[PDB]
């Protein structure tokens, strides 16, 4: 019901080749599986007594592109009677199909959608994975680190033709970037 | 219009009026244009900027000095 | 008699040459069922207030005995707008 | 459960529209009263000392130029609308040659009035300068510096007033 | 050294528990002040329909 | 309807390439009944662009992008028969010398 | 017999201009109500403002779409509005201030107040719009459901008269007015009259973008302003004749002081202006009724209602033969 | 019937810039004898379905990797 | 021309009065600026004491003003309704993000400024502007239509 | 069933909403809102810039409880530098957030209650919501988007007149707030426009992820700020209201006896406010006073180096969460060591309660949704990133 003894019990409770590692902090208890047994790992800290996680908060996402597997989304969770919170995270990849939570929380339906648009996660038996925030013609993935921050395409209105019509990005100034970073840190 | 008394002149011409309330706002202190025509929607001076929006208790005469 | 219809038709012609200067002066610069039912049910009590007019006026004259044959009515019509009722024709 | 005394005056109130008639009586008590409305081309709003508007570079009481092209505002302010050219005089000293400000990127965030070292630009009580063209918007160094000299009577005291702060 | 705060002994308490008033008309008062009324106003309908006739 | 799990192999993934492109064609005469093209273009060639555009990725060989680009695939098409992408658009993607002296005459960076 | 148009045009200009002057009554009451002033800066207290939005409707060249049909989309705002001025003809003001001394005056005025539901119906269809005719098809349900509620109350205001002469019913209260016997059916008939004209907590027309949006959604300046105008007259004439039923048209109120001397036409205009006040009041004083509410509130707690007056003030001269 | 109809799917089966009319027959294979690729093949059949009402329903598309077998089914169709 | 130049004045007078003394501005409001737009309407500022009565609908609104941020999706929408408007339609840019880029005028899903569609002819700035910084914005705007010889420039062609 | 496009263009139903829903003529079967017209694209953005570039990024989310929206990333960025805030800037932290919840509620009671058509309460409510405006003006330089709140502890102290203010406008709030309940609670109109209205049941409110009014309209006692007490809480004394039934007239006495909730902790945190120094001395993460840059070597140079490269918060990842108005507000910060974020999620209350919409309004009319937009209090700011 605090952290640690949350961590003895999911150490203790939880079967083993799940939780690829763990970790006990101030900051937040962490349990990092192998993108393949999620579905899993949600279904028993919802189900469990002594874990009842019942609420999702939020589904993030990180883009490191250093790394073989280059995406890691990071599932929120939150238990109400027993005021506790725990993250559980995995490592994706940019062509790789990662399971869905929507069966056991509903509300996943549209952070699902948002991760598939920011960063191209795609995910399985979902019953859209549509767009969700990006223009309807819109190209690429924005929170990518690939992604420039200014865009591919502008937006104006030409009189040639009476409508809005997409175009080229072309900045009449340039996004200033101060490098501000210094050694000895 | 009218009011309790009237606070300094412009070299603009308007006058600025003052009134006090007791525990509600409203009728405080206001600017009657010299001229008419629009009045310009801006007019008032630096000096006298800062009394009008409450922002200074200075008259303005007084923030020449 | 009738004489009392004339300034209303001039009236509405006067009216008809306004509203059609009004707006030529500018110039110078999916189906549903519950609307049937209650549009039956106006066209029904309709019908009472038509057949109600002459009663109220002609009321002196008749006693006793137009007001029971007009109760009468008014009770067929109500067993009517009761069955109108708890069929759900009223709420929607 | 009823007792035939409760039910005939709830039926009652709900009959005639006695919750109603509050509401309809409580709507009217502020018809007599006196407004709160301000005629704002004579009397405006109360401000405060610390109001963030229209920017303004004051200068020195001697007459120099208080800019000494240290890029503080420009490297700070968060919607990068400062655009800041320096070099040296012929004078020797530092100083500004081209010092605009984009008032369509700024955000009025003051971010850029608490940086400079020297007091250099600050943002005026002025709230009112809305335009008519887009290019007349972009405030370059004259512009800006006009803005500076207008209102130096009232932007030295507001500085001076809330200088006890920051 | 001239931190804004309370007055030396506090400010004054505040009710905030929604005070409840009675401004209403009657209870039962209204009932008869309209039946009544109808029974007198018909009487008063009455003569003047004679008068009228 | 759910999104299906990626493909074992490719023998599987080209399947689902014959399916999408099966469902384009389908939803092809939609297009162009609610976007009022005619005159401009015929469906016909319309099926030889489409064929274009999934014959030139048609090297790919890891099962899992193929199946990426027949979900992207999908969005596209969906966005498009749904009142979701804007006229003028459709038409526009869809429907000497030397070139080296002409990019020199043109611009340094070619 | 030329000087009929005289009479006419002394009738209409009038009216019109009173429209126009409501709706500045109305944003200033109800600014004042909301802490507010409304317009106080065109005219002397707003008064030129009238002016001013009808001479800003005069410009602003229409836009006319008439994708539909040309005619009917242009025709329906002038129906309305003949419609809306036509029943104004058979009102007396004090004796013989009457245009027309109809003898089916009551009659007239019913079939006046049933038969502009065609305005919002041809309009709202004219309109190639599923918000707008479906929008403008739900009110005129609404307004046909109040009709016979309207009517019933005719009926009971009747009953104690004897005849349909408008001029006749306000001689028949020199004794009482009839707000005093029958006051909650002069209550029923005001919240009707509420509900008819699209006012207060009935006006789904003026639903923003709801379900309803109302069948003046796309209109140019003057269609808008036609019926603008047509449903505020609609507004002041049922105001008119909830003050000429229930209370004296032109009668004073006990005639005890020596003062009530003064002439008739203003007791009526005041009146008509205190029924305006309570129509303002209502509409800044409580919320919306949603539209399925409201269809069965005006088929269940109306017409039974109505009908039960009726019967009871039938029965209760019959019985005592307190009969015209 | 067929012969009515082969009269017309022959017509359409020139328009893909491969075909000869050369070397087209009542029994010719798309794959073999005419070296359609297999989006070809599914190409023609797309063709086909656009020639009519019918929509060469998914199940049976694929057995029609013959130009007679295509004809029977066209011709043995109610629409 | 001068014998007929008083009357054409004294129509040039009259029509721009008119349109002065009644703007109806359409609140297409998009982002926090339209929280001091429907904030400047209130019981403290009254903007209705101008004759400034809100539209809900661009067919009879003769003025428009774009508060709050202009994203990609949204530009046709706002097009559109530039469009239905009648002939007059003046335009006001009130904030920051409306007028110009904004503090964001570098993200990809965002138009840098209402003047890439909607010509505009107030820039109102101010992140968000003070309520009487939009009402000085419609008094410049209204000053702006006391300029226009709308029946002298139509008489002398 | 038809399908009609909604997507008003104006705030008279919060603008910046499409909303497909299907049709049967009078009943709503499945509505499916368009969201993404007002993405402008905080969470890239926020990467690019300094973690002091970034505050302003927060106020524009949730545009009207702006200090409750920097304050969650104020705590994230302490939380990563283990910064201790002296007491004083607590308290008026506590303060300003309790000020910001009023004026959510005022403002999310009284569009909804214009959405329904009562329009005599808005302009009340925004005249008291001038008074706090104005106190928001007196503090910081903007009336609205105040850049008050700074991960060392405020940014300015408070001016010498302000706290007198504040006790002058608490003496009559709580007749302001009778008033304008009168109005609404006791009318007639009122109940039968709201009760049985999307109801919502415990275990959708925790399956949807509710957080904040709509999970404690369910009978649900979850408050972040009494269940995870952050600033100085414990010792303010305030009641949690609970609903009984989820329909939206118990949203509506929750959001109610919330504004009262919050009225008393002002009142308290007026009574007990400490002196002190306001920004934190333990790291370096606060400018120096400017009367005291001008004249010293060591704090000229961390005001130079402060406000052009800013702190480095040490490399490591948080989720934070404070009680915004709307609900559960929460940053999920990446750092990376640099002194930019390497990742800053904003879990917007609004998403949860937006997505949440489509089985609230399942079998209602079609009028009965807005109603039901109104009592989520969904702003596109926070919706949108
Ligand atoms: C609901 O939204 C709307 C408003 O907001 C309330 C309006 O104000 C308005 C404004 C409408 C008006 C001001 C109607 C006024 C029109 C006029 C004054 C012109 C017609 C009047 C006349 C021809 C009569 C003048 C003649 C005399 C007075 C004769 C004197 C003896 C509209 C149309 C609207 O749609
Ligand atoms: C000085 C001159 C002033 C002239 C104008 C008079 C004052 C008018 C002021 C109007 C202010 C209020 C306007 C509000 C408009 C909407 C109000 C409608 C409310 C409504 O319809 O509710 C109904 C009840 O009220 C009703 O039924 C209303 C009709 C009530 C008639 C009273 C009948 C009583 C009969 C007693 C007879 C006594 C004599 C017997 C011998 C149904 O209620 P609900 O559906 O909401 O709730 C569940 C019930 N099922
Ligand atoms: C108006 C309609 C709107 C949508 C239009 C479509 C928009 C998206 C189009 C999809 C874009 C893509 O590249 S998505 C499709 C890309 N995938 C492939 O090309 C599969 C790799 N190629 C093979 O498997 C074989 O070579 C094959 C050529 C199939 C046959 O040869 P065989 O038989 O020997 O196998
Ligand atoms: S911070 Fe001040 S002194 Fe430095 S460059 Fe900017 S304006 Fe000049
Ligand atoms: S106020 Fe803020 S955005 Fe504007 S110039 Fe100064 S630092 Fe930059
Ligand atoms: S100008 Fe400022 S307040 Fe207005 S929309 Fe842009 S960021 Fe928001």
């Amino acid at each position: 019901m605090d952290n640690q003894f949350i961590f003895k019990y999911s150490w203790e409770t939880l079967p083993k080749k799940w939780v690829k590692k763990m970790e006990r902090s101030e900051h937040g208890n962490r349990f990092d599986t192998n993108t393949d047994y999620l579905f899993q790992l949600l279904c028993f800290l919802k189900l469990h007594t002594y874990t009842r996680v019942q609420v999702l908060i939020d589904i993030c996402g990180v883009d490191y592109p250093s790394r073989k597997r280059r995406f890691e989304v990071v599932y929120n969770l939150l238990s109400t009677r027993y005021n506790s919170r725990i993250r559980v995270q995995t490592s994706a990849d940019e062509v790789t199909r990662i399971s869905s939570v929507v069966s056991l929380f509903p509300s996943a339906g549209w952070w699902e959608r948002e991760v598939w648009d920011m960063f191209g996660v795609s995910f399985i038996n979902h019953p859209d994975l549509r767009r969700i925030l990006t223009d309807y013609g819109f190209e690429g993935h924005p929170l990518r680190k690939d992604f420039p921050l200014s865009g591919y395409v502008q937006v104006r209105y030409d009189d040639p033709e009476k409508r809005v019509v997409s175009e080229p990005i072309e900045m009449t100034q340039e996004f200033r970037y101060f490098d501000f970073a210094s050694p000895w840190e | 219009n009218i009011g309790a008394t009237l606070v300094g002149v412009d070299k603009f011409g308007n006058k600025y009026y003052q009134k006090l309330g007791d525990t509600q706002y409203g009728r405080h202190r206001w600017v009657e244009y010299a001229s008419k025509d629009r009045y310009n929607a801006s007019q008032v001076p630096a000096e006298w900027h800062g009394w009008l929006h409450f922002i200074t208790d200075h008259t303005g005469d007084e923030l020449l000095s | 008699m009738m004489l009392e219809f004339a300034p209303i038709f001039i009236y509405l012609v006067i009216s008809l040459l306004v509203s059609l200067i009004l707006l030529g002066v500018p110039f110078l610069f999916r189906f549903d069922i519950r609307f049937y039912l209650v549009s039956i049910l106006f066209l029904i009590f309709d019908l009472e207030v038509t057949f109600f007019f002459p009663w109220a006026v002609s009321l002196n004259k008749i006693d006793l005995f137009g007001f029971w044959s007009m109760m009468a009515f008014l009770f067929i019509l109500t067993i009517g707008f009761l069955y109108e009722w708890k069929r759900g024709a009223l709420d929607w | 459960s009823k007792d035939w005394n409760t039910v005939f005056e709830r039926s009652i109130n709900t009959l005639f529209l006695t919750e109603m008639v509050r509401g309809l009586s409580l709507t009217l008590k502020y018809f007599f009263d006196p407004k709160v409305t301000i005629n704002y081309p004579f009397e405006k709003g109360p401000l405060s000392p610390r109001f963030r508007g229209e920017h303004a570079l004051r200068r020195y009481p001697t007459g120099e130029e208080r800019c000494i092209a240290c890029k503080l505002c420009e490297a700070v302010c968060p919607a990068q609308a400062i655009t800041i050219e320096a070099e040296e005089r012929e004078d020797g000293s530092r100083r500004t040659t081209r010092y605009d400000i984009d008032m369509t990127k700024c955000i009025y965030c003051g971010f850029c009035q608490e940086a400079c070292p020297v007091d250099a630009i600050v943002e005026g009580p002025n709230f009112e300068f809305a335009t008519e063209t887009h290019e007349e918007l972009l405030y370059d160094k004259e512009k800006l510096l006009e803005n500076g000299d207008r209102w130096e009577t009232e932007i030295a005291e507001n500085l001076r007033s809330e200088s006890l702060y920051r | 050294l001239l931190q804004d705060g309370p007055p030396p002994g506090g400010f004054a308490p505040v009710r905030y528990a929604r005070r409840i008033s009675n401004t209403g008309p009657s209870a039962m008062a209204m009932f008869l002040a309209v039946s009544g009324a109808f029974a007198w106003g018909m009487y008063q309908v009455g003569q003047g329909n004679k008068i009228r006739r | 309807i759910g999104v299906p799990p990626n493909s074992a192999n490719l023998t599987e993934a080209r399947r689902r390439v014959f399916d999408f492109f099966r469902a384009a064609c389908r939803s092809i005469p939609t297009i162009m009944d609610i976007y009022n093209l005619q005159d401009v273009v015929a469906p016909s060639q319309l099926r030889y662009a489409i064929s274009a555009q999934i014959r030139n990725n048609a090297h790919i060989t890891d099962p899992k992008v193929i199946d990426l680009l027949i979900f992207k695939g999908m969005e596209e098409l969906t966005d498009i028969v749904d009142h979701a992408k804007q006229r003028h658009h459709i038409i526009g993607q869809y429907v000497g010398k030397t070139d080296f002296l002409k990019n020199f005459y043109t611009s340094n960076y070619f | 017999y030329i000087a009929v148009p005289a009479e006419i045009l002394g009738i209409i200009l009038p009216l019109l201009l009173g429209v126009a002057f409501l709706v500045l009554a109305e944003r200033k009451v109800m600014a004042f109500v909301q802490r507010r002033k409304g317009p106080d800066v065109v005219g002397s207290f707003g008064l030129l403002q009238p002016l001013a939005d009808g001479l800003k409707l005069i410009l602003k060249e229409p836009i006319s779409p008439s994708s539909a049909n040309f005619f009917l989309f242009r025709m329906a705002p002038v129906a309305t509005f003949m419609l809306s001025l036509v029943a104004w003809a058979v009102v007396p003001f004090d004796y013989g201030m009457v245009l027309s001394d109809l003898n089916i005056g009551l009659l007239y005025l019913f079939a006046i107040s049933s038969l502009g539901v065609y305005g919002i119906i041809i309009a709202g269809r004219s309109s190639n719009s599923k918000y707008a005719f479906l929008g403008a098809l739900r009110s005129a349900a609404q307004m046909v459901s109040y009709e016979v509620s309207i009517g019933l109350i005719l009926i009971t205001v009747l009953i104690c008269v004897g005849s349909c002469n408008l001029s006749e019913i306000v001689m028949a209260q020199k004794q009482i007015w009839f707000g005093i016997p029958l006051f909650p059916v002069l209550v029923m008939f005001f919240i009707s009259c509420l509900a008819e004209t699209n006012r207060a907590p009935f006006d789904l027309p003026e639903a923003e973008a709801e379900l309803v949006a109302g069948y003046n959604v796309e209109y140019s300046s003057m269609g808008f302003a036609l019926f603008f105008l047509g449903e505020y007259a609609n507004m002041i004439l049922m105001s008119g004749l909830c003050t000429l039923f229930f209370l004296g048209g032109w009668l004073p109120i006990l005639d005890l002081p020596i003062f009530k001397k003064i002439p008739g036409s203003i007791w009526f205009s005041i009146k008509v202006l205190f029924f305006l006040f309570l129509y303002i009041w209502v509409r800044a004083a409580f919320p919306r009724y949603r539209y399925d509410q409201l269809m069965g509130l005006g088929w269940k707690v109306f017409l039974p209602l109505s009908l039960a007056w009726v019967v009871s003030v039938s029965g209760l001269l019959v019985t005592f033969q307190w009969l015209p | 019937d067929k012969s009515e109809v082969t009269d017309r799917v022959l017509s359409v089966v020139k328009n893909f810039q491969k075909v000869d009319p050369s070397k087209v027959t009542p029994k010719a294979n798309f794959q073999n004898d005419l070296g359609l690729d297999s989006l070809d093949s599914v190409e023609v059949v797309m063709a086909l379905e656009e020639e009519f009402g019918f929509e060469i329903p998914d199940n049976e598309a694929d057995k029609i990797q013959s130009i007679d077998l295509a004809v029977d089914f066209i011709a043995s169709h109610p629409q | 021309s001068k014998a007929a130049e008083f009357v054409i004045s004294k129509v040039d007078d009259l029509m721009n009065w008119a349109r002065t003394g009644s703007i109806w501005p359409m609140t297409f409001g998009l982002a926090c600026c339209a929280v001091e737009m429907m904030h400047t309407g209130a019981a403290r500022y009254d903007l209705d004491r101008f004759g400034i009565i809100f539209r809900p609908s661009p067919r009879q609104s003769d003025c428009m003003i774009v508060a709050g941020t202009l994203t990609n999706k949204m530009a046709p929408a706002l097009r559109k309704v530039y469009d239905q408007m009648p002939e007059p339609r003046w335009v006001i840019s009130m904030g920051s993000c409306a007028n110009g880029g904004g503090y964001y005028h570098y993200s990809y899903s965002v138009v840098r400024g209402c003047d890439r569609i909607v010509p505009v002819d107030i820039y109102v700035p101010g992140c968000p502007p003070t309520a009487e910084a939009l009402l000085y914005g419609l008094l410049q705007l209204q000053k702006k239509i006391n300029r226009r010889k709308d029946f002298l420039h139509w008489w002398n062609k | 069933n038809f399908t009609l496009n909604f997507g008003p263009q104006h705030p008279a139903a919060h603008g910046v909403l499409r909303l497909v829903l299907e049709m049967n003529g009078e009943v709503v079967e499945r509505a499916e809102p368009h969201i993404g017209l007002l993405h402008r694209g905080t969470e890239k953005l926020i990467e690019y810039k300094t973690y002091l570039q970034a505050l302003p990024y927060f106020d524009r989310l949730d545009y009207v409880s702006m200090m409750a929206q920097e304050h969650a990333y104020s705590l994230a960025v302490e939380k990563l530098l283990n910064c201790e805030v002296p007491l004083r800037a607590q308290y008026i932290r506590v303060l300003f957030c309790e000020i910001t919840r009023i004026l959510n509620h005022l403002l999310a009671l009284t569009t909804h209650a214009m959405d329904v058509g009562a329009l005599t309460p808005f302009l009340w409510a925004f005249e008291e919501r001038e008074k706090l405006l104005e106190f928001y003006e007196r503090v910081s330089g903007a009336r609205m988007h105040a850049s008050f709140i700074r991960p060392g502890g405020v940014a300015q102290d408070l001016p010498l007149g302000l706290c007198r203010d504040i006790d002058s406008f608490t003496q009559q709030f709580a007749s302001r707030i009778d008033e304008l309940e009168e109005m609404l609670t006791g009318n007639r109109i009122w109940k039968q426009r709201l009760v049985d209205i999307g109801t919502v049941t415990a275990q959708q409110a925790k399956d949807w992820g509710f957080s904040g009014v709509m999970l404690r309209g369910s009978g649900v006692c979850w408050d972040l700020r009494r269940a995870a007490p952050y600033d100085v809480y414990d010792q303010l004394d305030f009641d949690v209201p609970v609903g009984t039934r989820g329909d939206c007239y118990d949203r509506y006495c929750i959001r109610i006896e919330e504004m009262r909730q919050s009225l008393r902790i002002i009142v308290q945190c007026l009574n007990q406010m400490p002196s002190g120094m306001i920004k934190a001395d333990d790291r370096k993460l606060c400018p120096p006073s400017r009367c005291r840059m001008k004249l010293s070597m060591e704090s000229l140079i961390h005001h130079f180096e402060l406000y052009t490269e800013g702190f480095s918060v040490p490399a490591s990842s948080t989720y934070t969460a404070v009680e915004a108005p709307k609900g559960e507000f929460g940053v999920f910060l990446v750092s990376n060591g640099s002194n930019r974020p390497y990742r800053c999620k904003i879990r917007a209350p609004g998403f949860a309660h937006s997505q949440g919409l489509d089985f609230m309004s399942k079998h209602h009319m079609l009028a009965d949704v807005v109603t039901i937009i109104g009592t989520q209090d969904i702003v596109f700011g926070e919706v949108d990133r």
